[PDB]
């Protein structure tokens, strides 16, 4: 269950709040846990939108095209001088 | 530098204690916080050579024991080292900030929306002064987020999954259609 | 038929712990036994004791077909009990579980046939072990439709429609989300809980797949309209 | 209209079937392999971003090129399906 | 039953080169002769077929009849050549089947267990995909009326298999092929749209004339309902259709950004190679 109060969950784990949200909280920092906690109202809730492919693809593709074009710097320029 | 004690003290090598330093003020900048740990604490060799010295130790389990109360002054004692060695003096600018940006990456991601007064609980004193310090520390561009007070909500944020998850694109291509549109137009006349 | 008969000894090996599941296909194997008979008295305890045990194991895509072998036959319907365990099993819907306690705490009171009561409740700790279980079974029979129509839901009409406490409902809803059966959302403290839906990828599967599936029909429509239309129209 | 007949094939199947089926697939598993095709992308694409640089080295054309040409252009030609084919929901959904 | 039927451009020829035949000498009716069909399975194949000369008054609207000897020695002739050919049933050029052809299968019930007539069309006007399919059942009729026949509509396809799509496939000589990717979807787009325009705008022509005149009746044995289906959807937003238009409009982002990656490369590519080998033949040559 996504989202869910962070007093009962501890009840289902057996835990203080305190080391309950550090933990948890600690989880998001290992990034293997996606989701977030709410310390106001006592809530946590798991979102995630996993997929970056087509970013990977875009800057793996243009940031090298810029090596790409500073080679074509060394024939275009070399017929001027 | 990951080789660690296996290099042991060489006369090319100068100083062994001033290798470990330089290999653990280092190793807390580029390295993850599960990895930094990884590194000093389940290192069985490195973990008796940076005990020997408590300045960068304090600095080491303070870090990953969160509190924010002796950062600055552990920070000062490897600061005035990173100062008094050579070849360090122009990268201490942006080492600085980086651990700024480094301690209160993990102070953020506690919970997405965060009650100050939580925060104020223990720091000594966190009230008034978070809110300047990191305040300014936003403005410069390290740990950009958005911050309510008097509805008490510290929202992190930004992920910014949006605008930068297509703006290499556009970014990238200004100036790479920018070197092409140059060496179009110039040839012929 | 020695050897048929040793089912019945080992029966009670099979139930006597942890194993529901494996009195399915068994206690029909036993059943073989009073087909040849020639016997009253066991043959029909036999049909109440083979239809009644169906609560007993959990919830599987076996044991949907496993009631429907052996429902349709002639002799099994003469009992009212039978007539309220397919009432409850086939469109699901409602019914109050002190209604469901009458008709099953009269079944020790019922007989003739004390067979499934000795299996039952014969036993103190095996009977409230199957009372737990009856209510495990019933609130997932609850929740198996809930969920499916669930979008969201509230936890105090919740704790009235399952006839229990509000922890009662978290604690059901923890052995059954751990089970992996229905992905749930549950927080007490706003009042707004919700079960299902799909987490699919969505953006292309749910949205484009499945609209332009109805634009095959969309696209059949002229096609079978035609159809249909000549067809009441040639005949008369 | 033999002709026509054998046309069914490539064309559609009564003229309208084979491409309304294009309206029931309709981009549905067809971003499966345009997911195949991005892979054809990021495949085909990342030794295509290695060649240009060994262009520079070797001096210059091996004749060659790989193509490694047009591909995923007939992949936007199935996104011109995409963008058609779903503007005509507006003329489905109303009215 | 019979689902779907493969109909050949050979047995349509063959129909309809024996329009010539009866057609040179006319005059009215239609042209009728026995199809040979393959069952392989539940889907429907047809290879070869043959015509048998087939006359039908008009006074006595119900009077037909064809050659049993013709259809049982040249079933002989052709399954002998060929053992997998049998007769599946029996064809008609239409247009449109008048009320007699029933007791065409009825009679030839007794050769095959299901005889599938198929209507065709000699001459390609409209709507699309010629001929037509009618398998022979009785549906009754949620009436209870004494069991009739109203023959179902069979869906009908066009394919071939090795020879016989060398013959056409070299014949056709006419037009582009395909082009994949640029005119096809397209073109397909005009006529399944414009052809699926005028096809129900004349079949709603017809459901509106057959209201006006011609009954009984013709409503509602399936009016009523049918035209309820017309009415299941209408179908608009609010609510989760608005959430379907930004969610399409995510979903051309992906294609549409790879569409400026290929842009990019291929720009790349082909500009810098080309005024590379341009500007070294100009300043070699020159």
């Amino acid at each position: 269950f996504s989202r869910v109060q962070i007093e009962h969950i501890s009840s289902l784990i057996k835990l203080s709040k305190a080391d309950v949200e550090r933990k948890l909280s600690q989880m998001i920092l290992d990034k293997k846990f996606h989701g977030i906690l709410d310390q106001g109202e006592g809530v946590l809730i798991i979102f995630d939108e996993p997929p970056v492919d087509k970013t990977y693809e875009a800057a793996l593709e243009t940031i090298q095209n810029m090596s790409k074009v500073v080679d074509s710097l060394y024939n275009k320029a070399k017929k001027l001088t | 530098f990951l080789d660690t004690v296996s290099t042991f003290t060489s006369y090319e090598l100068m100083d062994y204690k001033t290798f470990v330093t330089y290999t653990v003020y280092v190793s807390m900048i580029a390295l993850e916080r599960p990895d930094l740990r990884e590194k000093v604490i389940k290192g069985a060799e490195i973990l008796e050579v940076l005990h020997s010295l408590p300045a960068v130790r304090q600095y080491l389990f303070s870090l990953y024991e969160c509190r924010y109360s002796v950062f600055f002054q552990s920070l000062a004692v490897v600061e005035q080292e990173m100062k008094k060695d050579w070849l360090f003096a122009p990268h201490y600018r942006y080492y600085v900030r980086e651990m700024r940006i480094h301690a209160y990456s993990q102070l953020l991601e506690s919970y997405r929306s965060l009650t100050l007064g939580y925060m104020a609980e223990a720091f000594g004193v966190g009230v008034e002064f978070i809110d300047q310090e990191l305040s300014r520390f936003i403005a410069a561009g390290r740990l950009h987020c958005k911050i309510d007070k008097v509805n008490e909500i510290v929202e992190t944020n930004r992920p910014d999954s949006k605008n930068w998850q297509y703006q290499e694109t556009i970014k990238k291509g200004d100036l790479l259609l920018n070197r092409v549109q140059k060496l179009s137009r110039v040839i012929n006349m | 038929k020695l050897k048929l008969k040793y089912y019945n000894l080992m029966i009670q090996l099979d139930q006597h712990e942890g194993s529901y599941l494996s009195i399915c296909k068994h206690y029909r194997a036993i059943y073989d036994t009073p087909c040849i008979q020639a016997e009253s008295e066991k043959w029909q305890q036999a049909l109440k004791s083979v239809v009644l045990y169906v609560i007993l194991a959990p919830f599987d895509n076996e044991q949907s077909d496993l009631v429907h072998r052996i429902s349709g036959d002639k002799k099994l319907e003469e009992i009212p009990k039978y007539k309220d365990l397919l009432k409850l099993f086939t469109t699901m819907e409602l019914m109050r579980w002190s209604t469901l306690v009458e008709d099953y705490g009269m079944e020790l009171r019922k007989g003739s046939l004390e067979s499934p009561a000795t299996d039952v409740f014969g036993s103190t700790e095996e009977g409230e072990k199957r009372w737990k279980d009856l209510k495990n079974r019933v609130v997932e029979h609850n929740i198996r439709i809930m969920a499916k129509y669930y979008t969201r839901i509230t936890m105090k009409r919740m704790a009235q429609l399952l006839d229990l406490s509000v922890d009662e409902s978290e604690a059901f809803l923890s052995n059954l989300v751990v089970n992996k059966t229905i992905f749930a959302k549950v927080d007490r403290l706003a009042g707004i809980i919700n079960f299902q839906r799909p987490k699919d990828p969505n953006n292309l599967l749910n949205d484009w797949s499945q609209k332009l599936n109805s634009l095959m029909s969309l696209v059949n429509k002229t096609t079978h309209l035609i159809a249909k239309e000549e067809m009441i129209h040639n005949l008369q | 209209m033999l002709l026509n007949l054998h046309k069914k094939s490539w064309m559609e199947g009564l003229t309208l079937q084979d491409y309304s089926e294009h309206c029931k697939h309709n981009e549905s598993v067809v971003k499966e392999m345009l997911e195949l095709a991005k892979n054809y992308n990021k495949a085909v694409e990342e030794e295509d971003k290695m060649t240009p640089e060994q262009l520079a080295i070797k001096n210059v054309g091996k004749q060659d090129p790989k193509r490694h040409l047009e591909e995923h252009v007939d992949v936007l030609m199935t996104s011109n399906i995409v963008q058609c084919l779903a503007a005509m929901l507006d003329t489905v959904v109303f009215k | 039953a019979v689902q779907k039927v493969v109909v050949h451009p050979l047995v349509l020829l063959s129909v309809v080169d024996h329009f010539n035949r009866i057609g040179k000498v006319g005059n009215q009716k239609r042209v009728v002769g026995v199809l040979l069909g393959s069952w392989q399975k539940k889907v429907l194949d047809v290879s070869n077929s043959f015509a048998v000369p087939f006359d039908e008054d008009d006074k006595d609207d119900s009077v037909w009849f064809l050659d049993h000897d013709y259809l049982e020695n040249m079933y002989g002739m052709f399954k002998k050549v060929n053992a997998r050919e049998r007769i599946v049933g029996w064809y008609h050029t239409g247009p449109k089947l008048h009320k007699n052809d029933i007791a065409i299968n009825e009679l030839m019930k007794r050769y095959c267990p299901n005889s599938v007539l198929v209507i065709i069309d000699v001459k390609p006007k409209d709507l699309g995909l010629p001929t037509e399919a009618y398998i022979s059942v009785e549906e009754v009729h949620d009436d209870g009326t004494p069991t009739s026949k109203t023959f179902e509509h069979v869906t009908s396809e066009i394919g071939a298999e090795e020879a016989e799509e060398v013959g056409v496939e070299h014949l056709l000589r006419d037009i582009k092929d395909t082009t994949v990717g640029t005119l096809s979807q397209r073109i397909t787009n005009q006529v399944h749209g414009l052809k699926g325009l005028n096809s129900k705008l004349l079949d709603i022509r017809s459901y509106l004339e057959k209201v006006a005149t011609g009954k009984l009746p013709i409503n509602h044995q399936i009016i009523y309902q049918l035209q309820d289906v017309f009415n299941l959807l209408p179908d608009v937003s609010l609510q989760e259709f608005v959430k379907a238009f930004y969610l399409k409009t995510n979903d051309q982002m992906v294609v549409v950004y790879l569409a400026s990656l290929i842009r990019s490369v291929v720009a790349l590519h082909n500009l810098i190679n080309n005024k590379i080998a341009n500007r070294d033949a100009e300043k070699k040559e020159g």
